[PDB]
């Protein structure tokens, strides 16, 4: 229930400083948890909105792809799979510092080396294929933003969990153990002071008796 | 001052913890602070009678110390981050503290646990820990492994009830079958 | 991490074709691996889909964002739940004639 | 009680730092607990000889105190989100602790750091801190700025190695050249 520290005048001061530091850390960590939790509710609302928007965009892109396939008269899936040597779109992670944490946010990019699509050799419906490709690229950008927000959500949830765990651990173990150690050290110092007082009282009584005899 | 002087003069320190005195964990010997300076000089008797006894007690001390450190970690940072080996260490140390170390002094079975029964019990607990560690190192998930080998774990936890009045031979026969029934169950899972 | 720069698509044939047209996926010739592997309910099996998802999440370290169809994720719900790691991200994009289910979303379940 | 009485009756008190002594940082003099009540009367000598010296030592003490507070907060909260100026203060005070306050009494170069050399080193350190703060306030990222000005940081850290045997003119001349490259190298 308390730290096994040998009582001392310096040890009492060191443990009082440790208690003050633990209280300060507990207050600052609670403030950090509160701020991160406010950002967490904001991120959850953004995730819900982005999920709805991504569903709508995916439905629109599916409709556009179906229209393009109908115009072309055949499935362009085989051609797309054949022309999959390199990816025109790439995502580079960016370590944005949101509040106290540094949760990463993905950033999309376009590579023009293999930017050519499967429009050639599709037979017909080149304009429809281009429109479907543009819609799919827009939906991919929206999904990349949603995935970046999702990763930020996961990282922020982990950081909030560990921060609240540390806050509860401090407030329920470190502060009580340090306070009990302070009380025990103060009690032991009081006992030592009482022993010294009693020894000095014996010395004084002996001196008084000797003076009375002489 | 009396305690400090007695610790200075004596050679064996059976420190009792009131935390274990409560919750009826007797004997309440505090394994952390307790020591015995006759461990080394008893090596002759142990080599004569029970050669593996010092090795088993060293292994039990290592398990208990590792679990004490892991529990000090867990009480602050939760038990989720632990590895499967740490899970095994904590589980087997709880088993040791609840079955082997704790000995009810007013029950017929554990009123007097002689040296041969104690040695066989150490063999059982250490072999259970080693089998769990080996089976998890082979790749088994510890949760499913414990669910499967709960029978062996409870057989080890029930080793206390082997009455020493049955005799050295009869009790040793019951412990020999315990180890054989332990390896097969862990091999099966 | 900076090494993970790719888009993973394990959705239906139409969604995979759309992602390939947008340029999300790629097939590495040197590594003989495709970032976007076409897989449907009829194609392969649930175990094969789960193995491919696990390879994309762990073996394919270049993959940073994974797009999995809701129908595909329905049979791989256990794998999606087990994939609690933030990186790579997992998104349950709806497939053709399969509307997105908010309940079936793994992250939305954590909410 | 003897230390308490001495504190009551004395005018200067150089305080032992247990933390600095455990890291074998010599001299292990606690900056927070120590004091010197002779600065007010020694202001006359400082104005006579080295006019800007007291301002520089107050700046150094301010930097060390701010870094002590920020280091406590860093130990508390992991230093995940630190302002650019706060990082500048921490880095500058770590440099000050490692180079200026710390000196090998048995080393030939730092056996006896004269008052003029100490003033020049303080000029160098305070000018480095002020230049870094101004550069970051102009908008430069601290990480890139430190990567670029590692040469200047090494120069000020190695300024303690300037042998005082070369004389006041030679040592102070090199410090002026070191101070000159401070502004030129911090332009980028």
């Amino acid at each position: 229930n308390r730290e096994q520290v040998f009582p001392t005048r310096m040890t009492l001061g060191l443990m009082k400083t440790k208690l003050k530091g633990a209280n300060q850390g507990y207050s600052l960590l609670k403030r950090k948890s509160e701020a991160l939790t406010k950002r967490f509710r904001d991120i959850t609302k953004r995730i819900d909105d982005a999920k709805q928007k991504m569903g709508r965009v995916m439905q629109t892109a599916a409709f556009s792809l179906a229209e393009v396939s109908y115009a072309t008269g055949e499935n362009i899936g085989y051609q797309v799979q054949e022309s999959v040597s390199t990816a025109r779109f790439k995502v580079r992670a960016r370590q944005e510092n949101v509040s106290g944490v540094y949760l990463s946010q993905f950033e999309s990019y376009i590579d023009p080396e293999i930017n050519d699509f499967r429009l050639t050799g599709l037979g017909r419906g080149g304009q429809q294929v281009q429109r479907a490709k543009e819609i799919y690229s827009r939906a991919v950008e929206t999904l990349v933003e949603l995935a970046s927000l999702q990763t930020a959500f996961i990282i922020l949830d982990e950081v909030i969990k560990v921060t609240n765990r540390r806050v509860n651990a401090i407030e329920h173990v470190i502060i009580p153990r340090t306070e009990n150690t302070i009380a025990y050290i103060n009690s032991e110092l009081d006992e030592l002071d009482r022993e010294e007082f009693y020894r000095l009282k014996k010395v004084q009584e002996k001196k008084q008796n000797e003076t009375a005899k002489l | 001052p009396v305690t400090t002087a007695t610790l200075g003069i004596t050679q064996v320190f059976w420190g009792l913890d009131k935390k274990l005195a409560q919750r009826k964990h007797f004997p309440s010997i505090n394994t952390s602070v307790s020591y015995s300076k006759y461990t080394n000089v008893l090596n002759k008797f142990y080599d004569s009678n029970y050669p593996e006894f010092p090795v088993l007690r060293d292994r039990m001390k290592e398990i208990l110390s590792n679990a004490e450190e892991l529990e000090q970690v867990v009480q602050l940072v939760g038990k989720s981050a632990l590895s499967d080996s740490d899970k095994i260490t904590l589980d087997v140390a709880t088993l040791i503290k609840e079955d082997f170390l704790q000995q009810n002094g007013y029950s017929t079975y554990d009123a007097f646990c002689p040296i041969w029964k104690t040695f066989d019990m150490m063999r059982a607990f250490i072999s259970y820990h080693d089998e769990a560690q080996k089976a998890v190192a082979n790749g088994a998930n510890w949760s499913k492994l414990a669910d499967s080998t709960g029978d062996v774990k409870h057989a080890v936890s029930s080793s206390k009830f082997f009455e020493p009045s049955r005799g050295e031979k009869e009790v040793h026969g019951e412990f020999e079958k315990l180890l054989s029934t332990m390896q097969e169950r862990f091999a099966e899972s | 991490a900076e090494k993970r720069t790719l888009i993973a698509v394990i959705a239906d044939e139409d969604t995979t074709t759309g992602l390939l047209l947008a340029g999300i996926g790629q097939i590495t010739p040197e590594t003989q691996e495709k970032n976007f592997f076409v897989y449907q309910e009829g194609k392969t099996t649930k175990e094969e889909i789960t193995d491919k998802f696990n390879h994309f999440t762990e073996e394919r370290d270049d993959i940073a964002i994974l797009l999995i169809n809701q129908h595909i994720a329905e049979n791989i719900r256990a794998r999606v739940d087990s994939f609690t790691n933030a990186f790579p991200a997992i998104l349950e994009i709806p497939s053709k004639d399969h509307p997105y289910d908010p309940e079936k979303d793994s992250v939305l379940k954590r909410v």
